[PDB]
């Protein structure tokens, strides 16, 4: 572990013993998914599985184009389809779903196993499986419901932002494959620029609420979207509006720990000083004099 | 009053108790290892961290089952009554080893009764929240929000119960003669007179009386 | 002479002592983990090796502060005097449990006094060399050569103090009745007569005399 010496966050690691991160002068990268240019071809699902050496089961059709129906340990990205008339005419909104590579990841914050989840200087959040204990805390800590457990090895898996390709200078497999160029990749700074240019074009076409989805509640994401209707992200098969780490999780992983620590220390002190101060309670402390 | 000891705890309740204690050691330590990851050594409570994740909940269930057997056998002796107030008011005096002077103590005192209900309530809370956060078997059926609350509550309940047990062990170590009674089952009449007056008075009467009832 | 026990140690000096012992356990074990890296388990004394590196010196400082409180309260009773020679000459006889026959023992014997100064001198050496080798706070101000000598000396001093404490614990375990006096504060008059003649004679006189001075 830590061979790259650019680990800026590490799960279950005390704040006063930070992970190796001297090689942190690197530009943050990002994937930009422009749903207004997506044709729902699923090429990204196929390219992802092919590159990553994984295959999900052959499922069933239950009335919709969506398939697989959900992310799983063997499907790291899935296209989600939504038909709606909420905006005045029939629209088919199609969105690629998978890890958002949050700047402040809830999965990492909730994880109880040291080093099971890490965040690289470039923004990629990845699972170091040797340390995963299969507790599933990360599934609840994630504001986007992304981590998935593999029944065959009790470990979670998800989109790695093709860390094995990016680490040596190549863009992710899904990015490269996208037929229409709905998916873009590069430094986050220039992806934000491309996103704003696209939003301007959508507004010029009549989408007054077009916008970039890069949620401040999780510190921004390294997988962002350009949405025709940024005022209604739920329309895109439940994309959360203003996502953030849940308050109960923040308290549980935050203040509860040192509070409990103080109680324990204080209790031990009290009991110890108590025994010593007063002495045992035996049958006769009186005939001892 | 002509015997060194009097039976305070039956074998069945002694066997159970020490079974709970052993299971609790493993469950509490594994739980603490997830709570305070810096204490790495505790990740080997069940051998490996991966194994501990699996076994913690199973041993937890066992503790609950055993505590329910304890509940139905001890609850009637742990019922709060007006006679418990005296205790609750001279706590500072009881901690200095002067309880007899200040209270009416039956089978189990007012502190033991509070501990009993605390322990019994927490294991119920831990059972419910534990099942809810249990992967791969049960967490899937619950709304994510419920799972999140359960993660917070379970951690909190687990910590509260561990504090409680620390205090419960201390007291047991403090009011000397107590551990032997839980291991062997017998308490000396003087221990009964000092720490549990009313209680021994009752055995003494039940005793003598029914033997006087026989018709010597 | 009509009491089972006599007070040998005040609560304040008992509280301090056991605070030092707990801190020492952590500091000695963490120190040993750096000294003998093969004993990997000890790298988890403070949870993780990284944490142990940080905390060792802080707990070390706490031990020194506490030992200085002990120094000003016990030093006057640990002063070497001509009466200590007898002890020093029949060491072999003292170790066989026959000290009374061979020496004049006051409050603390000649061995305890040697241990006291050894312990007090070593903690001073450890404090000074410890500060010198302390990164990131202090080592920067010292010439590399001084840091190097301090690394050698600190390791040596730490080992010497640990040996000393091993012997100090053993003796405490060996001269039976001693640990209770440090936990509860009282020693039985017979324990005083056998292991510390002169000392109890003095309390006995101070006692009786001032009570005889009152004017019963
Ligand atoms: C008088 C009142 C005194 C109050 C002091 C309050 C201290 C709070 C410290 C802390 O939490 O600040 C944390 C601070 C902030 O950390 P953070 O990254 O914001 O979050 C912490 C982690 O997220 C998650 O938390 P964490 O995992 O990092 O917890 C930290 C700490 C964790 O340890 C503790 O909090 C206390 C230890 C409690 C153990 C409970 C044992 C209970 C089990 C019993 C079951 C028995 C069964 C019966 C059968 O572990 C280490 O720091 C070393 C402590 C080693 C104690 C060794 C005792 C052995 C004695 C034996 C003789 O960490 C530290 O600065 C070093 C703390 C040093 C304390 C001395
Ligand atoms: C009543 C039966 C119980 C069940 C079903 C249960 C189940 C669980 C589960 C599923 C977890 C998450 C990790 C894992 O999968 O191993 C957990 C964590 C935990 N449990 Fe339990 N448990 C039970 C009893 C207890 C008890 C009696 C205690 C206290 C001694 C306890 C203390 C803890 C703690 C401290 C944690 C970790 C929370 C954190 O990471 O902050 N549990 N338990
Ligand atoms: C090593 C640790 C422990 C020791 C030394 C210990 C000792 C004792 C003793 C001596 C008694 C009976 C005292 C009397 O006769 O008045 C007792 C009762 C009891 N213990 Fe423990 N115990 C320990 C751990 C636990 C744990 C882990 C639990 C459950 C989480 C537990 C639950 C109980 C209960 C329910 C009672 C009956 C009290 C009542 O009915 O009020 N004990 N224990
Ligand atoms: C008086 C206060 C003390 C201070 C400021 C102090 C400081 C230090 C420092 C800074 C180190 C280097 C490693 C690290 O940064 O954790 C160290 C190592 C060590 N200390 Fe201390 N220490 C103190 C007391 C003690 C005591 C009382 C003992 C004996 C129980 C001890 C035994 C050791 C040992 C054996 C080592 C490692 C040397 C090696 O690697 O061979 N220290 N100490
Ligand atoms: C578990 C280990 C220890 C035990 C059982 C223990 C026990 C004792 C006892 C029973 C006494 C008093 C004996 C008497 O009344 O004559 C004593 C005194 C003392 N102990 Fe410890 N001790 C331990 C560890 C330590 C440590 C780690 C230190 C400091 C590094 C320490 C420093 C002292 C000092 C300074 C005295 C006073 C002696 C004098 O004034 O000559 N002890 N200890
Ligand atoms: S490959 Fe591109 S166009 Fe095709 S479904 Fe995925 S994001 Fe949409
Ligand atoms: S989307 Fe979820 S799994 Fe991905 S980085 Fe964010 S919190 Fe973690
Ligand atoms: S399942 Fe998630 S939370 Fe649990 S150890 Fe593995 S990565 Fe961490
Ligand atoms: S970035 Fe890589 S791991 Fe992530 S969805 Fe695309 S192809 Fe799969």
């Amino acid at each position: 572990a830590m061979e790259t010496q650019d680990i800026i966050k590490r799960s279950a690691t005390n704040s006063i013993t930070p992970p190796s991160q001297v090689r942190d002068y690197k530009a943050e990268v990002a994937k930009l998914i422009d749903v207004s240019t997506c044709i729902g071809c699923k090429a990204c699902q196929v390219a992802c599985s092919e590159w990553n050496d994984i295959r999900d089961e052959v499922g069933h059709c239950v009335g919709v184009y969506d398939n697989p129906a959900d992310l799983s340990a063997k499907s790291w990205t899935v296209m989600r389809f939504s038909e709606t008339e909420q905006n005045g005419k029939l629209e088919w909104l199609i969105r690629k779903d998978g890890c958002m590579h949050c700047e402040d990841p809830g999965c990492l914050k909730a994880c109880p196993s040291a080093g099971a989840i890490i965040q690289y200087a470039n923004g990629i959040v990845d699972f170091q499986s040797e340390n995963c204990i299969g507790c599933g805390y990360c599934i609840a800590g994630c504001p986007f419901n992304i981590p998935r457990l593999n029944k065959e090895d009790n470990r979670v898996y998800k989109c790695t932002l093709c860390v094995d390709r990016v680490s040596v200078g190549q863009e992710p497999a899904c990015v490269k494959t996208c037929p229409t160029g709905a998916i873009h990749f590069g430094t986050k700074k220039e992806m934000l620029e491309l996103a704003e240019q696209r939003v301007a074009k959508l507004k010029a076409r009549g989408y007054e609420h077009a916008g970039v989805y890069n949620p401040e509640g999780v510190g921004g994401t390294h997988v962002m979207y350009v949405l025709h209707h940024a005022d209604q992200p739920e329309l895109y098969h439940g994309l959360p509006k203003d996502p953030k780490i849940d308050t109960s999780v923040s308290l549980w992983k935050g203040a509860l720990k040192p509070l409990a620590a103080a109680g324990f220390i204080a209790t031990f002190a009290g009991l110890i000083f108590h025994y010593i101060g007063i002495g045992p309670n035996k049958e006769v402390d009186d005939d001892e004099e | 009053s002509k015997s060194k000891m009097i039976v305070r705890t039956k074998f069945i309740d002694r066997a159970c108790h020490w079974t709970v204690v052993i299971c609790f050691f493993l469950v509490a330590l594994s739980g603490i290892s997830f709570f305070f990851p810096t204490l790495q050594w505790l990740t080997q409570t069940f051998g490996t961290p991966q194994m501990g994740r699996i076994l913690h909940p199973f041993f937890g269930i066992a503790i609950f089952v055993a505590l329910m057997f304890m509940f139905v056998r001890f609850v009637h002796h742990n019922i709060p009554d007006k006679k418990d107030i005296p205790w609750l008011l001279n706590i500072v005096e009881v901690l200095k080893g002067n309880e007899h002077k200040v209270a009416d103590v039956g089978k189990y005192n007012a502190g033991q009764k509070m501990m009993f209900w605390s322990i019994m309530s927490m294991i119920f809370v831990l059972l419910v929240t534990g099942v809810i956060i249990w992967r791969p078997y049960f967490a899937q059926y619950f709304p994510m929000q419920v799972v999140r609350y359960s993660l917070l509550i379970h951690a909190a309940a687990g910590i509260i119960l561990i504090h409680a047990i620390l205090i419960h062990m201390y007291m047991a170590f403090w009011v000397k003669g107590s551990i032997k009674g839980m291991i062997e089952g017998k308490v000396s009449r003087r221990w009964a007179k000092k720490h549990h007056p009313r209680w021994y008075r009752e055995i003494e009467k039940a005793e003598a009386k029914k033997e006087s009832e026989e018709g010597i």
